[PDB]
């Protein structure tokens, strides 16, 4: 997370309103993906803060 | 290539030698538009003033010191300097940075020699060769909390071991988000009432951090380093007024205040020799 | 019969004359161009109002007196409320734009003075407190009013010192940027062309002014004799080959 | 509060109308993405460019 | 002889003996030639 | 495996797509473009923001009950405050445009009820007082809010009993005009392209409004047993092929 | 390489953005598909994300 | 120039610049175009 360099906000509203059929009823879901296009680039490779240890493993 | 051509007496309608400077041109005048001069050869390139010349000599960028000691209770290791950072950049130390800013926007690879000599304050016996271990930390990687954090295994990060009093070296490609760094820049990171203005913000290239691998013996030693930056293959584009005055930040263009007259009074009048 | 001397700009719907030019300077030696593909990078086509923004805004007056020190603009800033200009402004988020700069001072042939008219590319300002102040927002957006060098240190603000051109160079080597001098005696106006100036190829407008416009009276006003001391510099800026790109809701900013 | 398979599904409404269905920033390397595939190897570089692809599977 | 793969790793650069100052010191609208008026 | 029920239409910024479209009216066979110089009379050139003005706005959505009597927006009044089309609207003094419509309300197939989506060029109302009452500027310019045929009848507004249009014809003749059904059975959906209509080349986009867009209920909603007995119904609109001309001041409007 | 070409306004009856992602693919689709784009160039191989590279340190 | 004998002790591979997504998104049996219909 960079300011400067900041990408933007995606939101998702209801256009008109879902509507469920007789005999139903309650919460539907959507699922949600990501994927990058053809388009992306990615460069200077460094370390994740994903992953760190305290000592090192053994079998 | 002529320096000067032979020129004799004029008595013309053609004056090359009054303009109007209100226009912002330098006229090209020269001495044959206003002596009569004999033809000499420049014998010279200007091959010294090249820009690439200019910035590629390595300069002290910066200075920082780490010791190895005995870590055992000590609560803060990046306190106790068992390993230091460096904040990258290249405006902490000023005879580059006056020569960089005659520029606005620079682009160029740098080639890093870091040099790394030890001291022993404390009279003391045998000194049991040190090697140290220069990390690059970009920014969003981990950050070395103790000096053999998991950090330091570095799998992913370029680092470079080598031994103190030796020096080390090796060459970064240009690593600027744009098209060029820029020595200047008039804005913020976004439009916020209280956000930093200068260049602090455009300038992340994130640290370096150094450290000692080796255990401590049973005295104390004091490493300094020191890195030097050579720029390579290097564009210039808008040159500026020289620096002035003195500098106070690293990233503003701020002066200090009561500072004294820069330019020189005469001993005596205008008149004066 | 042509002179170096007159000149006419009509940009848009909005013409201007001069009978007292002194030639004009295209910064850099360059005319301003719209962007090319081989240097974009956005993928968004742009937006290029054309006349209804590249035509001549005519911010208000300044008046020179024998006292004056010399009054600073910004640009896009500057523009940041000129009729259609300004509201793309505000609602792309990524616009790019050249200029063309008119300043105006006439008087008569008993005054003297000599105005220096200057662009800088990326003037970043000081604080007068030194050390690491920065400079807040507002002050660095004074908007069509400028900033004026004989005005008061304020607190946030730059420093307004006008030997060390608001950053620690001297007013004496200024004319290694783009300029002109208005000189009562020549001159009675100056205009300057300029580029875009940019390490990326399209920027944000608000948080980042590309040039200031600097005008800095160095030898002093001096009227005929009990003519009233002082005279109005007027500035007017077109905005040319403008394009705005990444349109949405509307930025807000400080203040 | 703790990881589930919950959080993967974003919920709907029937009959709400004009309203908001979720907002998030675009820090691909944070908060919602980072755990991702995309996200998790957007961490192994420091500089990213490019388009991203999201799109919403309706159940 | 480069030894190295990468091209940030090449010695300097070599002279521009490129050498224009005419951005610089002419970047006037309509070109003036020394000897004619200034003003006209 | 093209339908004539799925549709994707792409302008600006903004897509739009409908699984359940049937076809799309292009009214009277012509498609929107840009004015000629043959028919052109005004010597200015005119400006053509492109995909800054011709993007799809979402009015506010309207809510379709067993009691409601139909709605009617005008145009260019209704997006008289999108983005930068409405402020290109302000600041010209003659601009013209044609739109593409998307109106949509779906349902479910236990639902029924029926929509008429129906562009009625130059739609002047009738007073509800008879006689030669007028009807106020700010009444028939309701903006995003569009008028709506349930309302009671105002001051100085327009009548708005629907078995007459709003002006002395029977709505079963509307259909004379470019219009598409919503039949909750069959439809979701309604588009109608608008090319530019007018007796004059370009006119003010304020006084004067070109088409009215009018979403009548015809078959009353029906809605399956303890349903909730209503559908939003929302309107999005594209300006296409936008033109302004005659920059300036910026226009100050009653109300 | 283009990265983005040019593509204008679309009405049509071909919708390359509603898929069916039950079938197990990520249908390639292109800021263009959706959006009016100019032309870009690419500029870029992917180079450092070769995995002789990401292993190879 | 190898200076060495065996190939394991050669320097890093050279860019594969192969790069075929395809197995990886859209291992479908049967053939989907962008545009068409996802389900037909
Ligand atoms: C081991 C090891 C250690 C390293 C360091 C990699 C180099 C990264 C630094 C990149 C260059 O840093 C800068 C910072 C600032 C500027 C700059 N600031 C402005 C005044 C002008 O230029 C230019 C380069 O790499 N491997």
């Amino acid at each position: 997370p960079d300011t400067y360099t900041s990408a933007g906000f995606l939101s998702c509203w209801y256009q008109t309103s879902l509507i469920l059929p007789p005999e139903t009823t309650g919460q539907v879901y959507l699922l949600s993906f990501i994927s990058a296009c053809p388009d992306f680039k990615l460069r200077l490779m460094k370390d994740t803060q994903t992953i760190s240890q305290t000592v090192a493993l053994t079998e | 290539t002529v320096a000067s051509i032979s020129s004799g007496p004029k008595h013309t309608q053609k004056v090359p030698i009054l303009t109007a400077n209100e226009t912002g041109a330098t006229m090209p005048v020269l001495p044959s538009d206003s002596i009569e001069t004999r033809t000499t050869y420049m014998h010279f390139n200007g091959s010294e003033t090249d820009v690439e010349c200019f910035l590629g000599r390595a300069a002290c960028v910066h200075v920082t010191e780490i010791q190895n000691k005995d870590a055992t209770g000590i609560d803060n290791h990046r306190e106790a300097k068992l390993f230091n950072d460096w904040k990258i950049n290249l405006s902490s130390l000023v005879q580059l940075r006056k020569k960089l800013e005659l520029f606005t926007y620079v682009r160029f690879d740098s080639e890093y020699t870091i040099l790394a000599t030890a001291s022993q304050p404390d009279s003391a016996n045998y000194s049991s060769n040190l090697v140290v271990q220069a990390m690059y930390v970009p920014p969003g990687a981990p950050n070395p909390k103790e000096w053999d954090d998991y950090t330091w295994q570095s799998a992913s990060n370029p680092s470079v071991f080598f031994k103190v009093g030796d020096t080390s070296r090796f060459s970064v490609p240009y690593v600027g988000l744009a098209s060029a760094y820029n020595c200047f820049y008039d804005g913020y990171s976004h439009d916020d009432a209280e956000t930093q203005y200068g260049i602090t913000v455009l300038s992340h290239m994130g640290s370096m951090a150094f450290r000692i691998v080796n255990e401590h013996d049973e005295h104390k030693t004091l490493v300094k380093i020191r890195v030097y930056h050579r720029a390579k293959h290097v564009e210039a584009w808008i040159p500026r007024a020289p620096r002035a005055l003195p500098y106070t930040s690293i990233g503003r263009t701020n002066y200090p205040k009561n500072t004294e007259p820069v330019i020189k009074k005469r001993k005596g009048d205008i008149k004066s020799y | 019969g042509y002179s170096d001397r007159v000149q006419q700009i009509t940009l848009g719907n909005s013409t201007i004359t001069t009978q007292e030019a002194a030639n004009a300077v295209v910064c850099y030696a360059e005319w301003p161009e719209y962007l090319p593909d081989v240097d974009a990078s956005d993928v968004n086509k742009t937006s290029k109002p054309d006349t209804s923004v590249c035509r001549f805004y005519t911010l208000d007056s300044k008046t020179w007196t024998t006292g004056s020190k010399g009054w600073c603009w910004k640009l896009p800033d500057a523009l940041k409320d000129m009729g259609v200009f300004g509201q793309n402004m505000f609602f792309h988020s990524l616009g790019r734009s050249g200029y063309t700069v008119h300043v105006q001072c006439n008087a008569t042939k008993f005054h003297s003075g000599c105005l220096l008219v200057v662009v800088i590319p990326e003037h970043q300002l000081a604080s007068h407190e030194g050390g690491n102040v920065s400079v807040k927002y507002t002050f660095t957006h004074p908007g069509e009013r400028g900033i004026d060098l004989s005005s008061a240190n304020e607190v946030g603000g730059p420093v307004k010192d006008v030997l060390y051109n608001m950053n620690g160079t001297l007013l004496g080597n200024l004319l290694i940027f783009p300029h002109q001098f208005i000189n009562l005696r020549t001159n009675n106006t100056a205009t300057i062309v300029i580029p875009y100036i940019n390490s990326v190829p399209i920027d944000s407008m608000t948080r980042h002014n590309n040039v200031s416009l600097m005008v800095i009276p160095i030898a002093p006003l001096t009227v005929p004799t009990g003519a009233t001391p002082s005279l109005p510099i007027t500035v007017t800026i077109a905005p040319m080959c403008t394009e705005f790109s990444g349109i949405r809701s509307k930025s807000i900013v400080p203040q | 509060t703790k990881d589930e398979v919950n959080s993967y599904l974003i919920p709907l409404n029937a009959n709400r109308q004009n309203e908001q269905v979720f907002g998030t920033n675009l820090f691909i390397g944070d908060g919602v993405f980072k755990t991702t595939l995309l996200g998790e190897i957007v961490q192994y570089y420091t500089h990213w460019s490019g388009s991203l692809r999201f799109s919403l599977m309706y159940t | 002889i480069n030894y190295y793969k990468d091209a940030a790793s090449t010695s300097s650069a070599g002279q521009s003996l490129s050498m224009d100052p005419s951005k610089f010191t002419e970047p006037v609208k309509d070109l003036m030639l020394k000897g004619a008026p200034a003003l006209n």
